[PDB]
C-alpha cells in the first residue's frame, strides 16, 4: 500500500481499461468500474491529506530517467506536498462526483464507454500535472489535459459547432503552450535544470530581467489556461460538450491549472514584482469583463462559465497581491460550489422535454423541482459569499486583502473587485428568479412532464451541497491562519501583509461588500417581481450596450475577423502569391518560358533563308569579322567589351 | 467578387467562373441541401477562395459591423484602463507603518552578506 | 572499469591518427567528468534545500553560489576548438 | 431513445450501446486484471518512495556547505551583490 | 520437402480449360458449376510443391505450374470477393471467422517483429554502458585514489565523504590537457 | 420518455383555437376547417395563430412553410411531420 | 553463397512469378543483420568500426588489403548506426505498404523500391566525399522511373521535379567536393577535421555545400518541389522520400560540413537561422490554404525539417541531440501519415481533395483513432519523440540566438493549427455524401501503423535510450574555444 503510487496508477487504469476492453465489457460495467476506481483514489487522497496535516513530510516517488544529456537531467519525479494535496482534494472529489453524476446524465447516450474513459483520462493527466516535481512532468500533464479537452468538447462528433468549439479550445491552449515552451527553454538555459528544488534553491540570486522573461512566458501560458481576458474565448465555447464535462473542466481541474502554474512558481514570482503587477491588473480586467458579460447572457451554462471566468480573475488578483494562500484557498473552495452549480444546471436542463438551456424559456419551476432549487440556491449563496458559507471565507478576505495591500495604488483594485462582487449577485439572482420564481414561460406540457432526476444525479449534488456549506469553515485555519506553516511558500517579508489587511481594515470596507450583496440580491428579485419595465425597457442606446455585453464584449468577433480571418487571408497570400507565384517564377514556370523563347530564337537564327550555302557562308564571314573586331576592343579595354558581348547574347537568344 | 482578396485573384482566372462568394453560415438553414450540414448542393460552383467561405471557415458575426465592434472593444479597454489609472491619483493614505524585522531586516536569513546588505535585507 | 591514458593535443603529431583519436577522446571524457562534478554539486544543493526549508537561504548559500558559478564553465564544449587552434600563438 | 446502427462497424470502444450478453463474466476478468496491476505497481514502486525531510543529516549538509565555501575561496568568488 | 507432380498438373490445366475466365466466372450472381469452381479454387490453398523441386526441376514444369497457380488464385479471390464465401468446405461456405492467413503474416510476425523486439532489448542493455555512468565511477575512483583513508570509513559514511571531496576540489584534468595555454 | 400522437396534436390545436377570441365560433372548428374561410381569420390573425402553434409545440416554422398551411388538417399533418415537437 | 543465392532468386522467380516475397525476406534479413552488428558495436570509442574498401586497384572486385587506399571507403560510427537502424526498420514497411495495390508490372515496382532503400542504406555507410556523393545521386534515376511509371495523374511533372531540383543542388555540392579534392588531395571523413583551410576558401566551399543542403532538406525558398513530388508519388516513394531521403541532408550537415568548415560555419550561422526561421513560419502558414491531403502532409515535413536545422546548427550538444532525435521521430510518424492519406484513403476512394472528406468516424472508428493519435504525435505532444526532438532543438536554437529561437517557439502553435484543422474535418461531422462506405483499416495497414506508433512512443517516453550511440556525436562537432 503506497498512497502516491495508487493515486497515480488507479485513474490510469480507469482511463485505459475501457479503451482496451470496452467492446468486451459494455458501458454498464465500464461506468461502474471507472466510478469505483475514482472513488478509491479520492479516499486514498483524503487519508493522505489527513496524515499530512498530522506531519508535513511529503512523499516523493522517483522513477526512471527521461533525459540525461549534457547538463540537463530530467526525471519522472512526483511529490505530494501541501499545494499538491489541496489541488488533489479538488481534483479527486469533483472527479468522483462527476463520474457518479454521468451514470444518470448520460444513461441514454450510445457512446458511454468512450465518454467515461475520457473523463478518467482527464483525471489521470491532471493528477500527473499537479504531482510532478519538475516543470517537464507539469508540461506533460499540461499538454495531455489539452488533448483530453479536445476529445471531450468534440464528444458529439457529428455536431459541427462542437468540433469547431473543440478546435478553438485546443488552438488557444496551444498558443499558451508555445509560450510555455519558450519559458521552459529560458528556464533550462538559465538554471541548467527543470527541477523545483534547484530553481527554488537559487532563484533569489538570479538576474531580474531573466526572471521577468521566464515569468512572463509562464504567465501567458497560465493566462490561456485560466481564461484571462487575453485568451478567454474558448471558455464559453467549451459549453458545447456534455454538462458533466463542463462540471469537471470549469470547477476543479482544467481552468485551475493556470492558477496552479502560478502557485507552483510563487517562489520565483516573489522576485519578479513587475509581472505580479501585470498579473494583478489582468485579473481585475478579467473579473470585471466576466461579470459584465454574465449580466447580459441568456444561456444557463454560459452564465455559469462566465462566473468561472470572474472567479479565476479573482484568484489572479490574489496571486498579484502575493497572498498565494488566499488564491489557493479560493481555488479549492470555488471548485466545490462551481461543480454544484453546473450539476444543478444539468438537472434543470434535463427536467425540460425540449432540454432548452435558455433562461428565457423556463419560469415557474420552484414548485416542480424543489431539491434542484435548494442545491442551486446553496451554490449561489456560497458564490455570493453569504455569511457562514464556504465562499465567504475565501471571497471576502481576498477582497479585503487589496485594501490591506501595502501598494497604495491597489486601492483601485478594491473598488474593481467590489463591483465584480455585486455584479455576481445580479446574475445569480437573475438565474434564480428566471428559473424558479418568475411566471411560467414554457408551454403547458413541459410543466406537466417536469420532474426531478434519478439518484445518480441527486446524490452528488447532496454531497457537494454539504461541501459548499462546511468545507470553508472547517479548513480556514489550514490556509488562512495567523501563522499556518502548512503551505510553506517563501513570501518575502516586505511583501507579506496578511496581518495588516486584518488590523487596518475598517467597518465600512469590511462590511460594505456583504451589505451590498444582500441589498442587491433583494433589489434584483423585487424589481423583477414588481417593476419589470426597468429591466424590459426598449431604449435604443441601452439595447446597444446590452448587445455589446451579450456578444462577449465583442471579443469573439474581434478575434475572428481581425486575427484569425486576417491570418487565413495572409496564408492565402503566402501560398498563392509566393509559393505558387514568385517561387515558381524563379523556378519551373519561369525557366520553362525563358528556355522556350531562347531555344526558339536560336533555332530560327537561320529560319527564313532558302539557300543554306549562301547563309552559312555569310555566317562564317560575320563570325570572322566580329571576332577580329571584338579582340581589337579587348586589346583596347576589356571592360568595354562586356556590354558588347551582352548585346550579342541578347541578339542571339532574345 | 466582394472582398479585396477575391478581387485580387481576378487576373488569376482565365475561364474559371467568377463566383460572387457568400458565407455558408449565412445561408438560411431551412432550405434543403444535398449536404445539409455544409449547406451545399451538388455541382454548385465554388469561388476561388471557397475555403474562406464554407461552413468550416471561421464564424462570422452579424449584429455589429466589424469596424463598430472594433470601436466598442477598444473603447471598453480605453475607458476601463484610463479610469483605473486616474483613480490611482485620488487614493487615501494608509494608517500603519509597513512592518519591520530584527537583525537589520533579517539580511542574514535571506542569504545576504555583510558586504551586500542592500540586495538582501528587509525594512529593519 | 576502463581508465584510458590521457593524451594532449599539444604534445602529439597530427599524423599519428591513434594519438589524435586518443587526444579527442581524452578531451571529451574530461568534459564529462566536469559535468559529473557539477551534477554532484547540484544534487547536494537539492538535498540541502529540501532539508532546510525556510532557512535554505542561510544553510545552502555556498552550494547555490557554487552551482551558479560552475554552470557556465562545466558544460560540454567539444574538442575542435582546441585541436584546430593553437593558444600560444 | 435508440435507432438503428451498422452492425459491421467494429470499434474498440464497443460502438452503440455496447452491452454484451456475457458482460458479468468479462467484468470479473477485467477487475481481476485491474487488482493485479494496481497491487503489482504499488509494491514494485515501494523502494523508490521516500520522504522529503530528515533523509540527510545535519553533518552532511553543514559539511557540504563548508566544502562549497572552500571551493569558492580557492577560486576568487565574491557573493551576489558583494561589490 | 518434395511435393511436385507433373501428371496432376497437365490434367489440372484442362480442368481449368472448361471454366470461363475468372473475371466472368461468377457474374451470374448452375450450382454444380459453382461447386466445381469451389473445388478448383480450393486447390489454391492446397500447396502443390515444396523446395526440393523448385530447386531441382526445370523451367517447363515451372512455367506450367506458375500459369496454373495464376488462374487458381484468380478463381479463388474472385469467388471470395463476389460471393462473400470462402472456397473451402467443397462448396463455397460462409465461414469467414478465422482460418484466413495472408501471405505476409509469417514473415512480419516471426522475423520482422522478433527482430524489432531484439533491437529494443539490445538498446535497453546497451544504454547501461553510457558515458554518464563511466564518468560517475571515474570521478569516484579519482577521489578514492587521492584520499584513500575514506576507504577505512564504513559504507554509509563513505558516499557522503566522496561527495564532500568532490564538492571541495576540482578533480578534472581538462586544464592539464591544455598545456599551451600556460 | 414522452411521445405525442396524432389525436393529441389535434386536441391541443383544437383547444388552442378555442382559446382564441378573434374566432367566429368555437363549435364550428373542424379538422378540415379553413381558418381564412370558416373561422374568418384575418391575414395577420392566421399569423398570430401559427405563432401560437409554434409556441405550443416548441418548433420553428419558416416563412415559406408558415404561409402554406391554410387548414387545420394541414397544421396537424405539418406538426406530426416534425420529429422533435 | 552469392552464386547459390542467385540460383535461389532465379528459381523463386521461375515458380512464384512475383519477386515480392523474396524481397520482403531479404529486407527482414538485412534488419536482423544490422541488429547483430549493433550487438557487436563498441560504444566506448569514437572511431569507425566495420570498415571496408571497394574498387581498390589491387582488388577491384574484392575487399582491399593494400597499403595504398584509392578505392571507396565505408564504415560506421554511432551517428551513422542510428540512421542505418531507421533505414532497415523502414524498408520492409515500404514493401508491405504496397502489397496489394500494385498489379501491373509489379516486379519492376518492388525492384525499384528495394533498390532505393539499399542505396540509401549504403549512403549512410560512405566514409568519403566521393562515395557519399555517388550514393547521394544514384537514387535520382530510380525515383524518376518509379514516379513516372507508378505515380498518380500528375506524375510526369513530378518525376521531372524530383530529378531536376535535386540534380541542381547536387551539382553545386559537386563543385565544393571537387574544390576539396584538388586543394587537399584527400576526400575521406576519418581525418578531415585535421585540415584547416584558410577562412576565405572555407567561406567559398561552404556555399556549394549549403546550396545542396537547401535543396535537399528542403529550406525556404527552394522547397516548392517537395509537395508536388510527394503528392504524385506512389506510396512507397512517399514513405522513402519523407522518412529517409530528407534525413540524408541533416546527416550531410553533420558529416560533410561541420567537421571541415568549422570557422566558416560559425561565420554563416546567422544566415542559416534566417533561412530556417523563414522555412518554419512561412511554410507553416502556407499549409493552411492547401486542399490536397498529401500536399498538407508533405508541407508539414518542411517545417519540422526547419526546426531540426535550427537544432543541428546551434553549436550545442542539446541542439544536435534534438536534431537527430527529431529526424528519427519524423521518420517514424511522417510515413504513417502518408500511409493514412495516400495508402488507406486513396486506395479506397482514389481522390485527395479535402472537400470530399468529412466525418469518417461513423463507419471507420479505428481509422479515426489512428488519425487522432498520429496528428497529436505530429504536432509534438509530449511522450512522443517528436516533442523531445523539437524541444531540444528549440533549446539549442534559443541558446545560439535568444531572439531567433524565441520566435521559433511559435512553431508549436502553427503546426497545431494546420494539423488539427485537417483532422477536425476528417473525423468530425456527418459522414460525407460524396463517398460510399468502405472497409475500416485492414490488418496489414494496422500492423504498419502500430509499428510506427510504438517506435515513436518508445523514444518519446525514454529518449535517453539513443544516447549510447550518440554521446560522442553530441560533442564531436561543436566549436568552442
Ligand atoms: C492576443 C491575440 C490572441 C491570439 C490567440 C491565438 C489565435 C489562434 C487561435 C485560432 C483559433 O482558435 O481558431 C479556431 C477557429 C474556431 O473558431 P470558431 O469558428 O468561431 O468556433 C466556433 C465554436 N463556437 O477555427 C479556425 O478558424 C481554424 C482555422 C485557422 C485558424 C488560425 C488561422 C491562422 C491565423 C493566425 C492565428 C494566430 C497566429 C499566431 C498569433
Ligand atoms: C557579364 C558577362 C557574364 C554573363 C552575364 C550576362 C547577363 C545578361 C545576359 C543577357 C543575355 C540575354 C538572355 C536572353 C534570354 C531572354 C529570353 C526572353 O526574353 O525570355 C524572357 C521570358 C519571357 O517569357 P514570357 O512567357 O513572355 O513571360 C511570362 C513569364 N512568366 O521571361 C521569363 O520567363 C524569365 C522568368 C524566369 C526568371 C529567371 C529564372 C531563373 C533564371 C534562369
Ligand atoms: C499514451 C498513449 C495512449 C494510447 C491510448 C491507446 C488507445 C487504444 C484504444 C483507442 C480506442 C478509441 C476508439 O476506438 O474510439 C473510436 C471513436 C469511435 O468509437 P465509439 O464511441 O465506440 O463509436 C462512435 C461511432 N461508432 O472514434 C473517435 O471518436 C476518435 C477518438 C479516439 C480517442 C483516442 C484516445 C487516445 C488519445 C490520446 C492520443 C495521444 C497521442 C500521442
Ligand atoms: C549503383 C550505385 C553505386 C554503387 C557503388 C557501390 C556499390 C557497392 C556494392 C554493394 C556491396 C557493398 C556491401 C558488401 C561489402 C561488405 C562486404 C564485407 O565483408 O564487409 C567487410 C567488413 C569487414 O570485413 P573483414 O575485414 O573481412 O573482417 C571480417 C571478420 N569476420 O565487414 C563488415 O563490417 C560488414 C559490413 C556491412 C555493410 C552493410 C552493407 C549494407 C548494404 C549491403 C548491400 C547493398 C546493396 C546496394 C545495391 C544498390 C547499389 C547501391
Ligand atoms: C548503375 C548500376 C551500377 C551497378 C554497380 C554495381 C557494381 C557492383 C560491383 C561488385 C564489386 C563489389 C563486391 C563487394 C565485395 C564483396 C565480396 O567480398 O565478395 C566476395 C568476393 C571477394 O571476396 P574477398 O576479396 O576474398 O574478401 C572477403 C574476405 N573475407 O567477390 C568476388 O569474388 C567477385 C564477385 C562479384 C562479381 C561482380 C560482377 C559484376 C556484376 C555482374
Ligand atoms: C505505465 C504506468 C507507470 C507504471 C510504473 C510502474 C513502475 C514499476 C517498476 C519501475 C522500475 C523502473 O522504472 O526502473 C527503471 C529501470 C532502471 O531504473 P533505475 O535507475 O534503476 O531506478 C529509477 C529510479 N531512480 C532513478 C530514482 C533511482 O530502467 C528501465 O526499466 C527503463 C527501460 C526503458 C525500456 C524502453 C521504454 C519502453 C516504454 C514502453 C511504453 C509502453
Amino acid at each position: 500500500y503506497n498512497a502516491i503510487s495508487l493515486i497515480i496508477i488507479l485513474p490510469c487504469i480507469s482511463w485505459l481499461f475501457p479503451l482496451f476492453f470496452g467492446r468486451q465489457l459494455g458501458y454498464v460495467f465500464v461506468t461502474r468500474m471507472t466510478s469505483t476506481l475514482i472513488i478509491i483514489t479520492t479516499l486514498i487522497t483524503y487519508y493522505y491529506f489527513y496524515q499530512l496535516l498530522g506531519n508535513n513530510n511529503p512523499i516523493n516517488l522517483e522513477l526512471f530517467n527521461y533525459l540525461n544529456i549534457d547538463y540537463l537531467d530530467i526525471n519522472y519525479n512526483f511529490e505530494i506536498d501541501a499545494l499538491t494535496i489541496t489541488m488533489l482534494l479538488a481534483i479527486t472529489t469533483i472527479s468522483s462526483m462527476v463520474h457518479i453524476y454521468s451514470i444518470g446524465y448520460m444513461e441514454t447516450d450510445p457512446h458511454q464507454v468512450r465518454f467515461f474513459s475520457l473523463l478518467s483520462m482527464f483525471t489521470f493527466w491532471m493528477i500527473i500535472l499537479v504531482t510532478g516535481s519538475n516543470y517537464f512532468v507539469l508540461f506533460v500533464g499540461w499538454e495531455f489535459i489539452g488533448v483530453t479537452s479536445y476529445l471531450l468538447i468534440s464528444f458529439w462528433v457529428t455536431r459541427l459547432q462542437a468540433m469547431k468549439s473543440a478546435l478553438s479550445a485546443v488552438l488557444m491552449n496551444r498558443f499558451g503552450d508555445a509560450f510555455f515552451v519558450l519559458g521552459l527553454c529560458v528556464i533550462a538555459y538559465v538554471f541548467g535544470t527543470l527541477n523545483y528544488s534547484t530553481i527554488f534553491a537559487t532563484a533569489y540570486l538570479i538576474n531580474t530581467d531573466l526572471l521577468v522573461l521566464i515569468m512572463l512566458a509562464l504567465f501567458i501560458a497560465a493566462m490561456a489556461k485560466s481564461a484571462q481576458f487575453g485568451l478567454h474565448n474558448w471558455l464559453t465555447l467549451a459549453m458545447e460538450g456534455p454538462t458533466p464535462v463542463s462540471s469537471l473542466l470549469h470547477a476543479a481541474t482544467l481552468v485551475t491549472a493556470g492558477i496552479y502554474l502560478l502557485l507552483r512558481s510563487a517562489n520565483i514570482l516573489e522576485y519578479t514584482p513587475t509581472v505580479l503587477f501585470i498579473i494583478l491588473w489582468i485579473g481585475a480586467l478579467t473579473t470585471l469583463s466576466a461579470g459584465l458579460i454574465a449580466i447580459c447572457s441568456n444561456d444557463l451554462k454560459r452564465i455559469i462559465a462566465l462566473s468561472t471566468m470572474s472567479q479565476l480573475g479573482m484568484m489572479t488578483i490574489a496571486i498579484g497581491l502575493s497572498a498565494y494562500n488566499l488564491a489557493l484557498f479560493h481555488l479549492l473552495g470555488h471548485a466545490f460550489f462551481k461543480a454544484l452549480l453546473f450539476m444543478s444546471a444539468g438537472s434543470i436542463i434535463h427536467s425540460i422535454l425540449n432540454e432548452s438551456q435558455d433562461i428565457r424559456t423556463y419560469g415557474g419551476l420552484l414548485s416542480y423541482l424543489p431539491y434542484t432549487y435548494i442545491c442551486i440556491t446553496i451554490a449561489s449563496l456560497s458564490l455570493m459569499a453569504m455569511p457562514g458559507l464556504t465562499g465567504y471565507y475565501t471571497k471576502d478576505i481576498i477582497i479585503e486583502s487589496t485594501y490591506g495591500s501595502y501598494s497604495i495604488s491597489n486601492y483601485v483594485v478594491y473598488w474593481i473587485a467590489y463591483l465584480s462582487a455585486v455584479l455576481t449577485c445580479v446574475y445569480s439572482m437573475k438565474i434564480l428568479y428566471l428559473t424558479f420564481y418568475s411566471n411560467p414561460n414554457n408551454n403547458t406540457i413541459t410543466y406537466y412532464n417536469a420532474h426531478e432526476s434519478n439518484i445518480y444525479i441527486t446524490l452528488p449534488m447532496f454531497i457537494l451541497a454539504i461541501f459548499a456549506m462546511f468545507a470553508g469553515w472547517i479548513l480556514k485555519d489550514i490556509y488562512l491562519g495567523v501563522g499556518t506553516d502548512f503551505v510553506g511558500t517563501h513570501i518575502l517579508p516586505n511583501n507579506f501583509s496578511y496581518f495588516d489587511t486584518e488590523f487596518s481594515i475598517t467597518q465600512f470596507y469590511k462590511l460594505l461588500p456583504l451589505i451590498s450583496a444582500i441589498l442587491v440580491s433583494i433589489l434584483i428579485v423585487v424589481l423583477n417581481e414588481f417593476f419589470a419595465i426597468v429591466f424590459n425597457l426598449n431604449n435604443k442606446y441601452i439595447n446597444t450596450v446590452y448587445s455589446i455585453f451579450n456578444q462577449k464584449l465583442v471579443s469573439d468577433q474581434i478575434l475572428n475577423h481581425f486575427i484569425i480571418f486576417k491570418g487565413l487571408v495572409t496564408s492565402g497570400n503566402i501560398a498563392h502569391h509566393v509559393d505558387k507565384g514568385s517561387l515558381y517564377r524563379l523556378g519551373p514556370v519561369g525557366i520553362n518560358r525563358l528556355l522556350n523563347k531562347a531555344s526558339y530564337n536560336v533555332i530560327n537564327l537561320s529560319s527564313n533563308t532558302r539557300s543554306s550555302l549562301s547563309m552559312n557562308s555569310m555566317l562564317i564571314l560575320i563570325t570572322i569579322v566580329s571576332l577580329l573586331l571584338l579582340v581589337l576592343v579587348m586589346n583596347v579595354n576589356f571592360i568595354i567589351v562586356i556590354p558588347v558581348l551582352i548585346s550579342i547574347l541578347y541578339i542571339l537568344f532574345s | 467578387i466582394r472582398a479585396s482578396f477575391d478581387k485580387a485573384e481576378e487576373p488569376m482566372l482565365g475561364d474559371y467562373p467568377d463566383i460572387d462568394p457568400f458565407p455558408a453560415q449565412l445561408k438560411n438553414p431551412y432550405k434543403k441541401y444535398d449536404d445539409q450540414q455544409d449547406r451545399r448542393n451538388l455541382e454548385e460552383p465554388l469561388s476561388v477562395n471557397d475555403d474562406l467561405y464554407d461552413m468550416w471557415s471561421p464564424d462570422r458575426f452579424t449584429h455589429f459591423k466589424n469596424q463598430d465592434a472594433l470601436k466598442y472593444f477598444i473603447g471598453f479597454l480605453t475607458i476601463f484602463f484610463g479610469a483605473s489609472y486616474v483613480a490611482t491619483y485620488f487614493v487615501p493614505e494608509k494608517a500603519a507603518i509597513p512592518r519591520e524585522f530584527p537583525y537589520e531586516g533579517l539580511w542574514k536569513e535571506s542569504g545576504g552578506t555583510e558586504k551586500s546588505k542592500a540586495f538582501f535585507g528587509q525594512r529593519s | 572499469h576502463q581508465r584510458p591514458e590521457l593524451v594532449s593535443f599539444d604534445d602529439i603529431n597530427y599524423n599519428d591518427h591513434k594519438k589524435v583519436r586518443e587526444a579527442q577522446e581524452s578531451y571529451t571524457r574530461e568534459q564529462f567528468i566536469r559535468l559529473e562534478a557539477l551534477k554532484t554539486v547540484r544534487k547536494a544543493l537539492e538535498k540541502c534545500y529540501e532539508e532546510s526549508g525556510p532557512n535554505h537561504f542561510e544553510d545552502c548559500k555556498n552550494l547555490a553560489e557554487q552551482y551558479l558559478d560552475m554552470l557556465p564553465t562545466h558544460r560540454l564544449q567539444g574538442y575542435l576548438g582546441y585541436q584546430r587552434n593553437d593558444p600560444s600563438k | 431513445g435508440r435507432y438503428p446502427f451498422p452492425k459491421d462497424v467494429i470499434s474498440m470502444t464497443g460502438g452503440w450501446w455496447a452491452n454484451p450478453s456475457n458482460w458479468k463474466l468479462n467484468g470479473l476478468f477485467a477487475t481481476g486484471i485491474a487488482v493485479g496491476l494496481a497491487l503489482w505497481v504499488s509494491t514494485a514502486t515501494l523502494p523508490y518512495t521516500r520522504r522529503r525531510e530528515g533523509i540527510t543529516s545535519e553533518s552532511d549538509i553543514s559539511k557540504w556547505n563548508a566544502a562549497a565555501g572552500v571551493w569558492r575561496e580557492r577560486h576568487g568568488k565574491i557573493s551576489t551583490g558583494e561589490a | 520437402l518434395r511435393a511436385y507432380n507433373e501428371e496432376k498438373e497437365l490434367a489440372l490445366k484442362q480442368r481449368l480449360s472448361q471454366l470461363p475466365p475468372p473475371g466472368k466466372a461468377f457474374v451470374t450472381a448452375k450450382e454444380a458449376e459453382l461447386a466445381e469452381l469451389a473445388e478448383i479454387a480450393a486447390l489454391y490453398k492446397t500447396d502443390r510443391v515444396g523446395i526440393l523441386d523448385i530447386l531441382l526441376l526445370g523451367n517447363k514444369h515451372a512455367r506450367l505450374y506458375r500459369d496454373n497457380t495464376a488462374l487458381l488464385k484468380d478463381y479463388y479471390y474472385n469467388g471470395r470477393r463476389i460471393l462473400d464465401k470462402i472456397p473451402v468446405k467443397v462448396t463455397w461456405e460462409i465461414k469467414r471467422e478465422g482460418a484466413e492467413k495472408e501471405d505476409w503474416v509469417n514473415q512480419m510476425y516471426f522475423l520482422y517483429a522478433p527482430s524489432l523486439i531484439l533491437l529494443l532489448i539490445v538498446m535497453v542493455y546497451k544504454s547501461r554502458e553510457d558515458i554518464t555512468f563511466w564518468a560517475k565511477k571515474e570521478l569516484d575512483q579519482r577521489v578514492l585514489d587521492k584520499h584513500p583513508e575514506i576507504n577505512d570509513a564504513p559504507e554509509n559514511e563513505r558516499d557522503a565523504l566522496i561527495v564532500e571531496r568532490i564538492i571541495a576540489g576540482d578533480y578534472d584534468k581538462l586544464a592539464s590537457l591544455q598545456k599551451k595555454a600556460t | 420518455a414522452h411521445v405525442l400522437t396524432k389525436d393529441m396534436i389535434q386536441e391541443r390545436i383544437v383547444a388552442l383555437l378555442e382559446s382564441f377570441d378573434k374566432v367566429n365560433d368555437a363549435k364550428n372548428i373542424t379538422a378540415t376547417a379553413n381558418l381564412t374561410s370558416d373561422l374568418g381569420l384575418d391575414s395577420l390573425d392566421v399569423v398570430e395563430v401559427v405563432m401560437a402553434i409554434e409556441e405550443e409545440f416548441g418548433l420553428e416554422i419558416p416563412d415559406h412553410d408558415a404561409d402554406e398551411i391554410k387548414t387545420v388538417q394541414q397544421a396537424i399533418d405539418y406538426v406530426s411531420a416534425q420529429p422533435a415537437a | 553463397i552469392l552464386l547459390s543465392s542467385l540460383y535461389l532468386f532465379n528459381r523463386i522467380l521461375a515458380w512464384q512469378g512475383n519477386v515480392k516475397h523474396f524481397y520482403l525476406f531479404a529486407s527482414n534479413l538485412l534488419l536482423l543483420f544490422i541488429v547483430v552488428l549493433y550487438i557487436n558495436f563498441n560504444t566506448f570509442s569514437n572511431s569507425f568500426q566495420f570498415n571496408f574498401e571497394l574498387f581498390n586497384s589491387l582488388n577491384p572486385f574484392g575487399l582491399s588489403n593494400s597499403d595504398i587506399s584509392n578505392g571507396l571507403l565505408f564504415g560506421i560510427d554511432g551517428l551513422s548506426l542510428t540512421f542505418i537502424l531507421l533505414t532497415v526498420l523502414l524498408i520492409p514497411l515500404t514493401l508491405l505498404g504496397n502489397w496489394y495495390n500494385i498489379n501491373f508490372n509489379s516486379n519492376l515496382y518492388y525492384t525499384l523500391v528495394l533498390a532505393i532503400g539499399l542505396v540509401i542504406l549504403l549512403n549512410f555507410w560512405a566514409l568519403d566525399y566521393i562515395s557519399f556523393y555517388i550514393l547521394f545521386e544514384a537514387t535520382l534515376p530510380l525515383l524518376f522511373i518509379l514516379i513516372h511509371i507508378y505515380g498518380s495523374s500528375d506524375s510526369e511533372r513530378a518525376s521531372f521535379y524530383v530529378l531536376m531540383f535535386t540534380l541542381s543542388g547536387s551539382l553545386f555540392m559537386l563543385l565544393s567536393i571537387v574544390v576539396i579534392s584538388i586543394v587537399l588531395n584527400t576526400t575521406n571523413f576519418i581525418n578531415h577535421n585535421l585540415f584547416v583551410l584558410s577562412l576565405d576558401l572555407q567561406t567559398i566551399i561552404w556555399l556549394g555545400l549549403f546550396i545542396a543542403i537547401m535543396v535537399k532538406t528542403p529550406l525556404f525558398p527552394i522547397h516548392v518541389w517537395l509537395p508536388v513530388v510527394h503528392s504524385e508519388s506512389p506510396l512507397a516513394g512517399s514513405m522513402i522520400l519523407a522518412g529517409l531521403i530528407l534525413k540524408l541532408a541533416l546527416y550531410a550537415i553533420l558529416r560533410l560540413l561541420l567537421p571541415l568548415l568549422c570557422e566558416a560555419q560559425i561565420l554563416y550561422t546567422p544566415m542559416i537561422y534566417i533561412i530556417s526561421l523563414l522555412t518554419i513560419i512561412l511554410t507553416s502558414l502556407a499549409t493552411l490554404r492547401q486542399i490536397d491531403l498529401k500536399v498538407i502532409i508533405a508541407y508539414s515535413s518542411i517545417s519540422h525539417m526547419g526546426i531540426a536545422i535550427l537544432g543541428v546548427c546551434s553549436n550545442t550538444s542539446l541542439g544536435i541531440y534534438g536534431s537527430i532525435v527529431l529526424g528519427v521521430a519524423h521518420g517514424f510518424v511522417s510515413p504513417a501519415l502518408f500511409l493514412i492519406v495516400g495508402g488507406i484513403l486513396y486506395d479506397r476512394y482514389h481522390i485527395r481533395i479535402v472537400n470530399y472528406y468529412k466525418g469518417l468516424t461513423t463507419y471507420m472508428p479505428q481509422l479515426a483513432t489512428y488519425i487522432i493519435i498520429l496528428s497529436f504525435a505530429n504536432i509534438g505532444t509530449p511522450l512522443t519523440g517528436n516533442f523531445t526532438g523539437e524541444f531540444l532543438s528549440l533549446q539549442g536554437g534559443f541558446i545560439r540566438n535568444p531572439i531567433i529561437g524565441g520566435i521559433s517557439c511559435i512553431s508549436v502553435l502553427l503546426a497545431a493549427i494546420y494539423q488539427l484543422k485537417l483532422t477536425n474535418k476528417l473525423t468530425g461531422g456527418i459522414s460525407s455524401i460524396y463517398m460510399h462506405r468502405t472497409n475500416d483499416v485492414t490488418i496489414r495497414e494496422k500492423f504498419i501503423m502500430n509499428i510506427l506508433i510504438i517506435s515513436t512512443l518508445i523514444i518519446g517516453i525514454c529518449p535517453q535510450i539513443m544516447y549510447n550511440l550518440l554521446y560522442w556525436t553530441v560533442n564531436n562537432y561543436i566549436y568552442i574555444i
